[PDB]
């Protein structure tokens, strides 16, 4: 079922982190996007197109970090440890959330539910 | 490569008003006419297809879409007339009372 | 215009007429097919009669219901008729004229 | 617009149009390499499940 | 055969290039009304009846009479629709 | 005090009427009473299931499915 | 082409094939044994492997130039 | 290249469709697009289409859009926006969308090149169906109102909606 | 000749009829002898008789309806699942007509037109149960979606339902473009437009590697358009705006009809047809959206008619998990759900067009009604509890398929969904009933009692609710028949 790959533990790093950084850039548009634009700024087209790349790259930012993180951990996890589970990988979702969303969000308990949400979320896969 | 370009001309036009609702968020009226966009597209879709298969159906169809095209341009046009007679205006501002 | 009466469902009565004449399912019409037919169109009429009061025009109401009625007791009446004589309903009757005729 | 951006923003279009008729064929020309492709992919899917079905 | 539509394109250049020698040569030396909505709806509903007139009426020698019961009743429904909106009002203009 | 009405009140009746209090705003929010979001909300979705369902052939090269779905929960931790 | 008006008024170009594949498979417990009519039926609608084939013809000449 | 050049023509009109400040202005590039499109089903053959086209989406459609756009007397401030900033959700759907649609038929309809060979000589001419040939018109009246008369009258009952509808909604006698 | 017409009888009656009612009505409306007699209730219940007749000539025509299939092929398919979805349609639309008289009089809603369009809609919805081809179902599609844009906007002083009536307008003339779209793609890749020859080209393939991209979008377009019909997340946002904007006895139209109709073709053409696993999954997914977005948005709303708007869409995801499983139990739970789910709608809408007449518009308005009207807040209160799936109730049994299928199709993420949503919504409807009940509020509105419609109306579906689960053998057998006919 699962017989179709080539790994690489440090290929699947890079290409998770690439991932994650495509997937950020077009949640940061959607939401740039969405938003309305600050009533200073109607009649002024390029600082909105600014506001709206740096969304663009901050999201991108973020979701390669975790995209990156979790499969790092859970490699550095599978190959030190050298048993495949779904415990190898709620480390990384763990670590990933909380790392990643607690300095974003600058807060611990965010940090502990986020890590912990990213726990469930792998375990179930 | 005769079938690829007239598609590809319908393709543009039906891409065009997807961008012209994208584009125009304060905007309602270029907004039903990127649906009328759209509508004309597909009828070519029709056509052209019609035309490739040697096949009537695809015709047949586009003379009915016509038909139901001017209806909806009818009905949707009264309703933008009730809408301004009552607001005053056209602006989106004055259109966003039910929420949640 | 190329016609075909064949049904999906097949009659599973005595066909005594494949595709009969307006004017015989009209004649066809049974003492059932009239009783029918005159409780739609009475109805029909009594509906538009008591509708009507409140606008106050229960005459015109009248008329108009008993239009709806009549069009609509006569199509059933037809229905019914044209069924049996095709083998869709139990047509005993229809059978029984045919077998002599 | 000017009339003159009408007319230049068609100049464009026209070049536009004349690329995608490159495009399309240079992806006629590559039919031939989908297609070998194609049968690697489907021929390795089912050595793989016969070999499956061995056991 | 569509051979015979380009003159009247070659036509409509010269057309073009003739509106414009005339138009050049002397460069040388808030109150919306109802009604007006309500004939296009008009218009509109009966161009569509005259374009599906043109296939029927050309059409009619080989239909025969189903075919001439099917425009009936579409002309029929139309109809009624002309009739509601003579009755509501909309065809004056007092 | 710590376990009754402290941590089993909180990871339990207190904590899940508050979390789904916050998810209920804000999924009340995303009804913003604009017509130009709700035509973008059928676009994009449109545009998800083009992508999903038809190109996804040569992205599972680069991408996992374990990734995809840690990344949509993690949005929801986002500003 | 299944309906069978052809767009000048006569039979349409792919019809005969669109009745082939339809009468095979109407007594023909598995699609499989339709297979053939059915790519017969989609050729004549696109042309697809005549035009490869005269591509690959295309494509020789242009290697041998 | 004719394609080409009509393609270019409706795809300005288009994007100045979508893109005027003045609604006016965009109903007028609009009557330009079904102009352009007519110019294609010319290309194709079918010429009823072509004029129906005119009758119907300029002579009609357009017409209407016209007069209530014109009577509305809409002002700029109250629908203007700066568009720079969609620029990328407009990148990235589009590229999608064309990446994914305009190349839909390549698979399916896969193009003939045009070789340094005369293929014209091995057309072959079947002279029996063109000894009484039909037009678009009578091709068309052969179906419509004969073996599909009922989405006919289905399209029947759609007007009449239309009218009823118009009149409920914006009639106020004097 | 006149014979072959014996199948299109129903239909013919019910247009000829709404011509009669049209003539009629704008005659004695205009008329200054009678003084401009309001016509809305006349018109009303000489509709309601009008719909009773085409009932009778439907229900009591089962085998003339198929008579001539061959000739009327091409146009249409009358089967033993469309009489019976047709016969579903007929009475919902009955029934909600009868609860509109009061509406008529009370609020003074003169316009007969409404009665009109009403039945034009409905004819369009009959046209779409039979329809068996992409055109025909297009066409259908569109004379109900018309009608339901001109009734949206009927208020056309207020503010609400003219933004009611644009947002359907645009939203819906998006959604129908994007359908057609998906059957230019289709036609153009098979030459075919009728269900049967799609059937025949379609089955047998599904993805065999050299898939045909124009086919495959075309079907993810149609189902796109599918799916905004139905309000499934995310295609949902029209719903609770246009449910709220519109006039109340539209709201209770639009909450039963369109949805029998348009999952009669849904049936008909993705079960029928042959693409496979994407369209189920299409399903699947939105399901779960649905289910989710529905369950957090209600938890959120304190006006009665949102919160009735966001528990239909969650109902609909519960009910198109029927259809991702793609079996015969699949299809007959989709199809009981439906049935259930409408009469609840029934009785709910009944209650809430009952209160308008004191306009009802905030949950808090319930306040003390169990003091100043004790039954209707019982048979409210039951209502609330047949939404919330609590059993022996009728709202049970769809509840229970949910995890039936679940555990069926083996998927326990959804039947998680399921325990979860489940969960909130029982939370959110038990709050009606605390406001109803348990509440003491300082000031309290008296409501009129209701006419004598809504009241039998609201008796029967009650009774219904209540004592469903002691017989259920007839709907169990009806739906079975109708998930067989489906293929023979």
């Amino acid at each position: 079922r699962y017989l179709e790959e080539e790994d690489g533990p440090l290929m699947k790093t890079i290409k998770g982190s690439i991932t994650g950084f495509g997937a950020g850039t077009i949640y940061g548009t959607i939401l740039a996007t969405w938003k309305d634009v600050p009533r200073v700024e109607r009649n002024v087209a390029l600082p909105g197109l600014i506001r709206t790349l740096k969304m663009m790259g901050t999201h991108g930012l973020t979701f390669a970090a975790i995209g990156g993180v979790y499969i790092g951990v859970e490699q550095l996890v599978q190959n030190f440890r050298s048993k495949r589970d779904f415990y190898n990988g709620a480390i990384g979702g763990f670590v990933a959330g909380a790392s990643v969303l607690g300095y974003r969000a600058r807060s611990i308990p965010t940090a502990i539910a986020a890590g912990a949400t990213l726990a469930v979320t792998s375990a179930l896969i | 490569m005769d079938l690829i370009k007239y598609f590809t001309f319908s393709m543009i036009i039906f891409i065009l008003g997807i961008w012209g609702i994208l584009l125009n968020r304060r905007n309602i009226l270029i907004m039903l006419m990127s649906i009328e966009l759209m509508l004309l597209a597909v009828n070519l879709n029709f056509l052209v297809f019609s035309v490739s298969l040697d096949d009537m159906m695809g015709q047949v169809f586009a003379l009915l879409v016509l038909t139901v095209a001017a209806a909806e341009s009818a009905i949707g046009l009264a309703i933008f007339v009730i809408t301004f007679r009552v607001r005053g205006t056209i602006a989106v501002e004055f259109i966003n009372s039910i929420q949640g | 215009m190329n016609t075909d009466i064949t049904a999906l469902e097949k009659a599973q009565y005595p066909v005594v007429d494949r595709n009969p004449a307006f004017t015989k399912v009209v004649g066809n019409f049974s003492t059932l097919d009239y009783l029918r037919f005159s409780t739609i169109t009475g109805i029909s009429v009594t509906v538009g009669y008591l509708s009507g009061i409140k606008p106050g025009i229960k005459g015109p109401s009248m008329v108009t219901g008993g239009l709806i009625g009549l069009m609509g007791g006569f199509m059933y009446a037809y229905q019914n008729s044209a069924g049996r004589l095709m083998g869709f309903f139990p047509n005993d009757g229809e059978v029984a004229s045919y077998q002599k005729r | 617009v000017k009339v003159l951006t009408y007319f230049g923003m068609t100049l464009a279009a026209f070049a536009f149009w004349q690329s995608m008729d490159k495009v399309h064929v240079w992806i006629a020309l590559h039919q031939d390499e989908k297609q070998e492709r194609m049968e690697k992919e489907a021929e390795v899917r089912r050595v793989r499940a016969e070999l499956l079905r061995k056991a | 055969m569509m051979l015979e539509f380009a003159p009247i394109f070659i036509y409509l250049v010269i057309s073009l290039l003739v509106s414009l020698i005339l138009l050049g040569v002397p460069f040388l030396f808030s109150r919306f009304d109802i009604r007006f909505y309500l004939v296009s709806i008009l218009f509109l509903i009966f161009d569509l009846e005259v374009t599906f007139f043109f296939p029927w009426a050309v059409s009619l020698n080989k239909i025969d009479l189903f075919g001439f019961w099917s425009m009936m009743a579409f002309l029929f429904i139309l109809t009624i629709g002309f009739l509601y909106e003579w009755k509501r009002g909309a065809l004056d203009w007092e | 005090e710590a376990l009754d009405k402290g941590a089993i009140e909180i990871l339990g009746p207190y904590g899940i009427s508050y979390t789904f209090r916050r998810l209920a705003e804000r999924i009340s929010q995303l009804q913003s009473g604009f017509v130009y979001h709700y035509a973008f909300a059928m676009l994009l979705g449109l545009t998800l299931f083009v992508t999903f369902f038809c190109m996804w052939d040569s992205l599972s090269s680069w991408v996992d499915n374990r990734l995809s779905f840690i990344l949509i929960v993690s949005s929801f931790y986002t500003k | 082409m299944a309906s069978g008006w052809g767009i000048t008024g006569n039979k349409g170009r792919c019809y005969d094939f669109w009745m082939d594949f339809s009468e095979c498979m109407s007594h023909c417990r598995e699609p499989k044994d339709c297979t053939l009519l059915r790519e017969d039926y989609l050729e004549c609608l696109h042309h697809s492997k005549e035009f490869q084939r005269r591509n690959r013809i295309y494509k020789e000449e242009q290697r041998k130039l | 290249m004719i394609l080409s050049v009509l393609s270019s023509l409706a795809l300005v009109s288009g994007l100045m469709v979508v893109r005027a400040k003045n609604p006016v202005h965009s109903v007028l590039f609009f009557i330009l697009v079904f102009c352009d499109t007519s110019g294609l089903l010319l290309l194709l053959g079918l010429d009823f289409f072509a004029m129906i086209f005119l009758v119907v989406y300029i002579g009609a459609i357009a017409v209407l859009f016209l007069f209530v756009v014109m009577m509305f007397h809409i002002q700029i401030a109250e629908i203007h926006e700066e568009v720079l900033r969609y620029l990328p959700v407009s990148g990235i759907i589009g590229l999608i969308f064309w990446w994914e649609m305009f190349f839909i038929l390549d698979n399916e309809s896969i193009p003939l090149l045009p070789t340094q060979r005369n293929t014209t000589s091995l057309r072959y001419t079947v002279y029996a169906g063109k000894v009484r040939s039909w037009t678009n018109l009578e091709t068309l009246g052969n179906l419509l109102y004969t073996y599909y008369f009922v989405w006919f009258l289905v399209s029947s009952l759609i007007l009449l909606v239309a009218m009823i509808g118009a009149i409920v909604l914006t009639m106020h006698r004097t | 000749m006149f014979n072959l017409f014996l199948a299109v009888f129903p239909e013919i009656f019910i247009i000829n009829a709404t011509f009669i009612l049209l003539i009629h009505g704008v005659v004695f409306s205009t008329s200054k002898k009678y003084d401009y007699p309001p016509l809305a209730s006349n018109v009303g219940w000489l509709g309601l008789l009008s719909v009773l007749i085409t009932l009778l000539l439907l229900a009591a025509g089962a085998p003339l309806l198929t008579i001539a299939h061959l000739f009327w092929n091409n146009l249409f398919r009358r089967d033993n699942f469309t009489y019976f979805c047709q016969i579903f349609l007929l009475l919902s639309t009955a029934g909600t007509i009868s609860m509109c008289f009061d509406f008529f009089d009370q609020e003074r809603f003169d316009a007969f037109e409404f009665i009109v369009l009403i039945l034009l809609s409905t004819c369009g919805m009959l046209f779409m149960i039979s329809a068996y081809d992409l055109i025909a179902m297009y066409l259908a599609i569109e004379l109900q979606s018309l009608c339901f844009y001109v009734i949206a906007a009927s208020k056309r002083k207020s503010e609400f339902s003219t933004e009611a009536g644009l947002k359907y307008l645009i939203l819906g003339a998006f959604s129908s473009g994007i359908l057609l779209f998906g059957c230019s793609m289709i036609y153009g890749s098979t030459g075919a437009t009728h269900f049967d020859q799609l059937a025949k080209i379609l089955t047998g393939y599904e993805i065999t590697g050299a898939r045909s991209s124009g086919i495959f979008m075309g079907i993810l377009f149609i189902a796109v358009g599918f799916l905004f019909k139905i309000t499934a997340v995310p295609f949902h946002m029209w719903a609770p705006d246009i449910y709220e904007g519109s006039p109340t006895p539209v709201t209770a139209f639009l909450s039963i009809a369109p949805k029998i109709s348009i999952f009669a073709n849904i049936l008909r053409v993705f079960i029928y047809g042959s693409y496979g696993a994407t369209l189920q999954q299409i399903f699947f997914f939105c399901s779960i959206a649905s289910m989710i977005l529905g369950a957090l948005a209600a938890m959120a709303q304190t006006k009665v008619k949102r919160l009735l708007a966001y528990s239909s869409i969650g109902h609909v995801g519960y009910i198109c998990i029927g259809f991702s499983c793609g079996t015969i139990e699949g299809i007959q739970s989709l199809l009981i759900g439906i049935f259930i789910y409408a009469l609840m709608t029934m009785d709910a809408f009944a209650i809430v067009l009952a209160l308008r007449q004191t306009r009802v518009k905030y949950i808090a308005d319930l306040g003390a009604l169990a003091k100043t009207n004790p039954i209707l807040a019982i048979t409210f209160s039951i209502t609330m509890f047949s939404y919330a799936g609590i059993p022996p109730l009728a709202g049970f049994c769809s509840k229970f398929y949910l995890f039936f299928a679940a555990l069926g199709c083996g998927a326990y993420f959804l039947a998680l969904v399921g325990v979860v949503t489940s969960v909130i919504g029982c939370f959110y409807y038990i709050r009606l009933v605390k406001r109803m009940f348990f509440d003491t509020p300082r000031t309290w509105i008296l409501y009129e009692p209701m006419d004598r419609n809504k009241s039998l109306l609201l008796a029967m579906t009650s009774f219904f609710i209540t004592l469903f689960l002691l017989y259920p053998s007839p709907l169990f057998s009806v739906t079975h028949q109708m998930a067989l006919s489906l293929y023979l």
